[PDB]
RNA sequence: GCUAGCGGCGAGCGACGCGGGAGGAGCCCGCCCCGAAGGCGCGCUGUGGGGCCGCGAGGGGGCCCGAGGGCCCCGCCCGAGAGGGUGCAAGCCCCGUACGGCGAGUAGCGCUGCUUGAGCGUGCAGCGCGAAGGGAGGCGCGGCCCUUCCAAGGCUAAAUACGCCCCGGGACCGAUAGCGGACCAAGUAGCGCGAGCGAACGGUGAAAAGGACGCCCUGCGGCCGCUCAAAAGACCUGAACCCGGCCGGCCGCCGGCCCGCCGGCCCCGUCUCGAAACACGGACCGAGGAGCCACGCGCCGCGGCGAGCCCGAGGGAGCCCCCGCGGCGGAGCGAGCGCGAGACGCCCCGGGCCCGCCAUGCCCCUGCGGGCG
């Protein structure tokens, strides 16, 4: 009953989809200390988006 | 058009009413055109057909004039003396060809007394209408 | 569709669909109903030709803090309101004013509203008596629809002085509002703490 | 419009769009939302979060009128004022003739602040005012008066 | 722009301004949709008797008797199935169906307005099938006082150019082509002019005229304005009706007429404008294809590719 | 309103209060005051009072047809050109139509049972026990209030529902359909001891003109013909299957060719991994025969209008016209008390911030309150 024949042909029908650009550069799982300091550096001089 | 709802405009209701109607209604339905000469004398366009009337057929094959020997209201037709089907055997009794009364013009009427009374009632009712109601 | 993302339907299953009382109510008689109500209305109007079909009813604040701003028409004028005009309930009914003993004004402003409505109606009403007076009756003209229909006036902007207005509002109004709102909870909790403080020494 | 329908086109095909190996049969997945904790758990977990269980306190009767509290943002307060009156008010300014808008009369009980009011002073009257709303109107020189 | 008014005599009695409804953009799609929806709302419900084919008592005989398993009576007569003679239809028609379709007021008004506007277009009327060659102007505004006699109305119509349309209708009456003949719908005539009347009591005079219909400016009907979901009907306006059209179409609460649009010719003139043509840049000259013939075989053919050879 | 609730909190179930309408009308007894004043053979164990009937327009000629209601020319009446009939398709041949006239075994409570969305009870009931100023306010209990009303007696129109029956209309069905039943005799003929079941069957033609005559035949019957436009002759049209004559061939299909030769062809439908299958269904032919409708949901396309939008019910001598609320959207989030979004931006996408919820630390008024990080 168990069988995986035709699984690879089915996967390669239009597959090998890459993960996505947001995934490669993300703030997920990163060191919380790194994230906090990054926000302070951004919040000054040109990068600051604060009004 | 018809502005009254009571009268039916259905083909089904109309045909059933004509096909099965009381004899009083069969009479009016079996009216026939009074002649130009009679109309001028009596002032009625059409009078109901009777058994002493002499009538001239004006459309159907057999267009002659004769007295109405018989009226069969059930068949909605009248029989005129002298208009018959061709008796196949020469020594045979004639069978009348029924003519519809619409196909006829009334040359003469059986005057009676009730006919005269009926003619007068219409003459006064038509006068109310001619007086623009 | 087949599964996938569908909110679940909250329409109840049909009951008595094959047998039982008819739970389907068709509306193909709706246009005919309109003609019927007008015909009954026309017949009734003629029966009291001078008199309006609808009796005078009172302006009443619509209930709830949701509609407390607007006013609608109520069953009848309160005995106090009729007394203010000077009409007894029975005399008022003959004039055409519906009377409700049950209603209580609940205000002094509510009474003023209706007493003014009653006063206006008394002017608008004309009593045709004198046995038969046909010529006056022929041109009487029956009022049609609700009598004195209630009018709900829309909000209009007004001019006010910020200096005088700032006198009534405390500075930091939010603190004043948030303190009033939570006073009961703050007071109970601080009593709960007084018992704990009392129950330590 | 029956004529322009998928079913009519599929006449002449036998199974009528429903398959041979599996055919249209009556309710082969059960009737209604059933088996959502058993056979259909996959779908109910995937697209229906919070469907099963009890999550909150219960009010046996809910009085909608008292739980009704309509709110207006600080951005739309000037919009309520009619345009003819509003256009002159902004140029005229004036502490003495500052516009009074009873948002309660328009139909809103609490003033929240989502946007920015115009600088000309305005007096707003409402049952309640959010703290940010009180601060913004106070910055525009307006008064947050209460209404009865 | 003012529309000429011709009296019963037929000679330019007065001038009246064009009502702004006739400036409404000509949308045929909005008309067809509201016409289709409003014709359905007039339909009377039909259904079969719920108790048809269910009145009999039939039980499937069962397996083993060499007979198909469909309900059969005492005799053994097939019953209670869509395939059995005397059986209930598989899905019986019911009056629960939605016989009426809702329309937004605005969309209905847009259609009625674009239909009156279509009457003004000269070709739309001829396209619909009215005979309008002798008609002086569109819209036809005729000052006709109260008319109670068909002969008076016929003279008006003859003197204003509509007799040929009335005669197309008179000589178009025939028996229908279906069971509709039997179902109290026996005779069909061709649709003719629509006379819009305001306070001019011309209804009695024009009612028995063949193919002609009447409608107070108070209630113009879109099924009338566009018969067959095809707009373009000759309308013989009474002069009160035109003079009241700006009133009728303003008494519509605060309904504002749909803003005027453009036409293919007014898109063509716009396209031919100097600015549009000046922007146009001619394209690169196209490719030459020329089907392959053997190059090696002929001296001239080889010389195009190998002249030295 | 559609959700407050209820439910192996599962499947499902499910009100009301606002608000807009139609319609509106209020009262009476006991108790108590009199005490026969009364309905007086009674009663003081309390009577009495407080729709029919009508008239009803205007057409000829020509040709042809079995017969126009057809055609071809010319006209007339329309407040009537809604229809039906009449020998074919009739505004004018007939009928009609439009236009007329004349408060106690109670409330409650205990226990049970039924029930309800009603949840420590939504209403009812048994039994037990039983008040007095009581009832209610949607979480029980005991206090204290506050609003609101008066159960255990009775009446009451209207707006609403609906079959037989009659009337009218239909984007309905057209005789295996439409009611079981279109047929002078259908719940009939028939069937079952009975309860009960339950058919079949429409059409000659304009007019029955429903068949003149003669020939024969032992006779039947046949034959001619007749009537009629036609036999349409027991009946309109008269298909398929099937069959008989006479004539013509030797033959399933597909292709080439003059045409009977060569070549190729397994029996369909259907389940099935796989059917020509020793799988199943199928003698043959005709007619009928199966994703329709309602409501809910998800999404798409279009059309109107746009912080708006909306034929709701309804109401307007109003007909497809006009006027016409909720609702839905515009603010979210938190179990809830409650609190409450602007900072960027073609679009998309991440980031950053803001709001709520869960913390944390500071500062201070109107303080378990506020603000700020």
């Amino acid at each position: 009953n168990h069988t995986s024949k035709n699984q690879n042909r089915k996967d390669h029908r239009n597959g090998i989809k890459k993960p996505k650009k947001s995934a490669y550069t993300s703030h997920k799982g990163m060191c919380p200390k790194y994230l906090r300091n990054l926000r302070r550096s951004r919040a000054n001089d040109p990068r600051q988006s604060l009004r | 058009m018809k502005l009254n709802s009571a009268v039916t405009a259905s083909r089904r209701k109309c045909r059933k009413a004509y096909f099965t109607a009381n004899a009083e209604t069969r009479a009016k339905m079996m009216s026939s055109r009074l002649s130009k000469e009679l109309r001028a004398e009596h002032k009625i366009k059409t009078m109901p057909i009777r058994r002493g009337d002499i009538v001239e057929i004006f459309t159907g094959g057999h267009k002659g004039t004769g007295k109405v020997v018989e009226v069969r209201r059930r068949d909605y037709k009248i029989c005129v003396e002298g208009i018959n089907q061709k008796a196949r055997n020469p020594e045979a009794k004639p069978v009348p060809y029924p003519i519809h009364p619409s196909n006829c013009i009334i040359k003469e009427l059986y005057m009676n007394g009730s006919r005269y009374r009926a003619i007068k009632r219409r003459q006064e009712r038509n006068a109310e209408r001619l007086a623009r109601i | 569709a087949m599964g996938r993302n569908v909110a679940f339907s909250n329409m109840r299953r049909y009951k008595c669909t094959n047998k039982g009382p008819n739970l389907i109510k068709n509306w193909f008689n709706q246009p005919a109903r309109k003609i019927r109500r007008r015909q009954t209305r026309l017949q009734k109007a003629k029966a009291i030709f001078p008199c309006p079909l609808q009796k005078l009813r009172p302006s009443v604040t619509r209930c709830s803090q949701k509609f407390n701003l607007t006013q609608r028409i109520g069953r009848g004028f309160t005995l106090r309101e009729l007394q203010g005009v000077g009409l007894s309930a029975g005399k008022a009914r003959q004039i055409g004013i519906a009377v409700d003993p049950r209603r209580k004004n609940k205000s002094e402003e509510s009474v003023a509203r209706n007493v003014a409505r009653l006063k206006e109606y008394l002017s608008k009403v004309t009593i045709f008596s004198k046995q038969a007076k046909p010529e006056e009756i022929q041109q009487a003209i029956q009022h049609q629809g609700v009598v004195m229909p209630v009018v709900n006036p829309k909000p209009v902007i007004t001019t006010g002085s910020i200096a005088e207005a700032k006198k009534e509002v405390p500075e930091n109004l939010f603190m004043y509002l948030r303190n009033a709102r939570t006073a009961r909870n703050r007071a109970r909790l601080a009593k709960r703490d007084a018992e704990r403080e009392a129950a330590a020494k | 419009p029956t004529r322009i329908r998928k079913s009519r086109k599929r006449r002449g095909h036998r199974q009528m769009g429903y398959g041979r190996v599996g055919g249209h049969r009556k309710h082969p997945s059960g009737r209604g939302k059933a088996g959502g904790l058993q056979h259909k758990r996959t779908s109910f977990d995937k697209y229906h979060p919070g469907y099963f269980g009890k999550l909150g306190m219960r009010n046996y009767h809910v009085r909608r009128n008292i739980e009704y509290n309509p709110t207006i943002n600080i951005d739309k307060i000037w919009s309520l004022i009619p345009e003819e009156q509003r256009d002159g008010f902004l140029q005229r300014k004036s502490t003495t003739e500052a516009p009074v808008v009873d948002v309660t009369r328009f139909g809103f009980f609490k003033v929240l602040g989502r946007g920015s009011l115009p600088q000309c002073p305005i007096i707003i009257k409402a049952r309640y005012f959010s703290s940010d709303a009180e601060k913004k109107l106070r910055e525009v020189g307006g008064v947050p008066l209460l209404v009865p | 722009p003012t529309v000429k008014v011709f009296g019963p005599t037929g000679t330019q009695v007065a001038e009246l301004p064009r009502p702004k409804v006739f400036n409404v953009p000509l949308r045929p799609d909005i008309i067809n949709f509201v016409h289709t929806q409003l014709r359905k709302c007039l339909r009377t419900p039909y259904a079969v008797s719920r108790y048809a084919g269910v009145q009999c008592t039939a039980h499937s005989w069962g397996p083993g008797r060499a007979v198909a398993r469909l309900p059969r009576k005492h005799g053994g007569i097939g019953a209670y199935a869509n395939f059995a003679r005397g059986g209930h239809m598989a899905h019986p028609t019911t009056v629960i169906r939605r016989w009426c379709r809702k329309v937004n007021l605005n969309q209905r008004r847009y259609a009625v307005a674009s239909a009156l506007a279509a009457s003004a277009n000269a070709a739309l009327v001829e396209a619909r099938g009215h005979r309008i060659a002798d008609v002086p102007s569109i819209p036809l505004v005729v000052d006709t006082d109260n008319v109670t006699k068909t002969k008076d109305a016929l003279a008006i119509i003859k003197a204003v150019g509509v007799l040929r349309d009335v005669e197309r209708c008179k000589d178009s009456r025939h028996i229908r082509a279906g069971r509709g003949k039997m179902r109290n719908r026996r005779y069909i005539t061709r649709k003719g002019p629509l006379v819009i009347y305001n306070t001019e009591d011309v209804a009695r005079g024009f009612r028995n005229l063949p193919g002609v219909d009447l409608c107070h400016v108070s209630s113009i009907r879109l099924l009338e304005l566009a018969p067959g979901s095809h707009p373009g009907r000759l309308i013989l306006w009474t002069k009160s009706a035109f003079a009241s059209l700006d009133d009728v179409y303003a008494a519509k609460q605060n309904y504002t007429l749909p803003r005027s649009c453009i036409t293919q010719t007014d898109i063509e003139r716009i396209l031919q404008s100097d600015a549009v043509q000046k922007t146009f840049v001619p394209k690169r000259d196209p490719l030459v294809i020329e089907r392959k013939v053997d190059p090696f075989s002929s001296k001239e053919a080889l010389a195009r590719l190998d002249p030295s050879g």
